[PDB]
């Protein structure tokens, strides 16, 4: 649609700073799930460290 | 004589009353396109082409009221 209005969360911008939400587990045992996740959150963090692109967790 | 006097009259009657029907009818009519105009920018010279269709129908009847006081004034008084 080209009716749109003005709001944040609906248009883009120029990025600096990006944020994530990790979601992981309270318990142990579950075997490789939470690091197979975590490196490929870092493999990502660290493209955009690359550029400088500042991030959060 | 009587006759200049009434007919400038008459002319100033119906020029007079055109002045107000055109005037509001491209009032009431722009309006709504510059409510358009700002709620739907990349669309300007498409509303503009119909702005332009509409508003030849509300000059109609006031152009022929400006047509004949012009010639009641300049040609009959």
């Amino acid at each position: 649609g080209n009716l749109e209005y003005k709001h944040p969360y609906l248009e883009d911008r120029d990025v600096k700073r990006v944020g994530y939400l990790v979601v992981s587990t309270d318990r142990g045992l579950a075997g490789g799930l939470n690091i197979n996740l975590f490196k490929k959150l870092l493999a990502e963090m660290k493209t955009w460290t690359d550029k400088g692109v500042q991030a959060d967790l | 004589n009587l006759n200049m006097d009434l007919l400038y009259m008459a002319a100033a009657v119906m020029m007079g009353l055109a002045a107000i029907g055109a005037a509001i009818g491209i009032g009431i009519l722009g309006g709504k396109f510059l409510e358009g105009a700002a709620r739907q920018p990349d669309l300007i010279p498409l509303l503009r082409t119909q702005f332009f269709i509409v508003m030849g129908l509300v000059d109609a009847i006031p152009m022929i009221a400006v047509g004949l006081g012009l010639y009641v004034m300049f040609a009959v008084a």
